[PDB]
């Protein structure tokens, strides 16, 4: 429950309906329901999953943003006192956010990454976990901020490990791997250095080896490259 | 103007 | 309850936070509770109430229209039996797009259009009346249908008599109410027509009227005057 | 391409 009563192909289906109509929140609980059926997810429902809750996060993340400046201009030389009305709702956001956070990094200790033996489902979901102690660190500024940020290094690390191993410079879970992880030594670990010379090395590496592809892996190792290299443009 | 990540 | 421990200072003031963080679900939430205050709402206020529920229930309208496309073709000769999960997912849909009009509809008769006596604040809530409606017609299939059609019917045409007899021709409230009960005939009422008359009617009224408003009023009356234009340019 | 309403 509330899925638990919903088959696992219906909840996959339905999961796929919810996209189309961009009913993330309704897709994120569709794959919640289908990945505590206790089964593997595949390729595809594993995009499903990551897809349904950068979504829903990411609308939570961009309206926090929106509240925390409203906030930080309050709070400056000559604002005018407004009450806590401010303070509230971007509590209230931040609240739920960290709740869905705390939902993913539920499902993928209860159980996906202990069952996910394939480098492809193993970097796909500690790249996952990287990036939601990523969010929960962009809102952070307790006891536990060094903590969070820690479990994001971790997560990431161990998927860049594996990825490099494993998979080939051009996987585009490597590159979006990369791309994050670059991002979060950039703005959360504030080591600016560190996420240049990520983007760089990660970018310089696979288009070496796009050769090696097909016209149609070509297209899409690109695609997560041009991020990389919008970043480097941003960041340099 | 923002940061991409994916 | 939920808002009723929260002032209603402050449910106004968290609804244009809201509106800025484009989270309208919350903002629909606060102003429901400052209706529930009890007092009348101003006009910036009216706006807020209609802006939040106007995109809610847009957002589900959408969704449902993607998904009762689907079901359409899966209803097709040749189309493979896919099972009932496009019929119920497009329910579930349809169920909460209910739910939000019947919310909204509440409000509106307790109590805002009961004490709701001057005429800006009078047509504005029976045009809402009139779309809440219009959005249960387009999902209606039952024995119901008619009833409904007849109640948004209902709710414009006492709108525009009070609008005709005491806001200019130019008035956007005026002007949105005739756009919208003009849609509600060519789509609901299957009156093309009728909907046409209407707004080229409305829209040359508004012509002729225009040499009457400041450069300001001049801007916000074209606004809607465009979208007249518009549906007749679609229709035409 | 679709009618518009406010
Ligand atoms: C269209 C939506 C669905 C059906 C959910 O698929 C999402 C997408 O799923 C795949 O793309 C993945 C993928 C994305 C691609 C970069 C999108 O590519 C294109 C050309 O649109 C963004 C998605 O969020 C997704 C699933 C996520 C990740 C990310 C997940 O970290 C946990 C790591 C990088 C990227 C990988 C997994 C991509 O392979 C596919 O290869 C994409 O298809 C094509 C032709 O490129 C498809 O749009
Ligand atoms: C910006 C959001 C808030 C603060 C909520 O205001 C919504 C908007 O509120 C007013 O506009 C109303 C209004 C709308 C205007 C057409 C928007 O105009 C511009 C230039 O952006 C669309 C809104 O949904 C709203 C509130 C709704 C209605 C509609 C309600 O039926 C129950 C009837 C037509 C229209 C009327 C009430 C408009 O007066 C204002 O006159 C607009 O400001 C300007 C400069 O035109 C402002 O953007
Ligand atoms: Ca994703
Ligand atoms: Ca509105
Ligand atoms: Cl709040
Ligand atoms: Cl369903
Ligand atoms: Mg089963
Ligand atoms: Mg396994
Ligand atoms: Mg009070
Ligand atoms: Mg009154």
């Amino acid at each position: 429950g509330a899925m638990g009563s919903m088959e696992r192909a219906s909840l996959i289906q339905k999961a796929k309906l919810a996209e189309q109509a961009e009913r993330y929140e309704d897709m994120a609980a569709f794959m919640k329901g289908a990945v505590e059926k206790g089964e593997e997810l595949s390729n595809e429902e594993r995009n499903l999953l990551s897809v349904a809750y950068k979504n829903v996060v990411g609308g939570q993340r961009a309206a926090w943003r929106v509240l925390s400046s409203i906030e930080q201009k309050s709070n400056e030389e000559g604002s005018e006192e407004k009450g806590p009305e401010v303070r509230e709702y971007r509590e209230k956001v931040e609240t739920e956010l960290q709740g869905v956070c705390d939902t993913v990094l539920g499902l993928l200790d209860s159980h996906l990454i202990k069952e996910a033996g394939d480098a492809e489902s193993r970097v796909f979901y500690l790249k996952m976990k990287g990036d939601y102690y990523r969010y929960l660190a962009e809102v952070a500024t307790g006891d536990d901020k060094k903590r969070i940020i820690d479990s994001a290094r971790s997560a990431y690390q161990e998927a860049m490990d594996i990825s490099k191993k494993e998979m080939p410079p051009t996987h585009p879970i490597r590159l979006g791997l990369a791309l994050n992880f670059s991002v979060f030594h950039y703005e959360i670990a504030n080591s600016p250095e560190e996420a240049i010379s990520l983007a760089k090395t990660t970018f310089d590496e696979a288009m070496a080896d796009l050769h090696t592809l097909s016209e149609d892996s070509y297209k899409d190792s690109t695609l997560i490259m041009q991020l990389l290299r919008d970043n480097l443009t941003l960041w340099t | 103007k923002r940061r991409k990540s994916v």
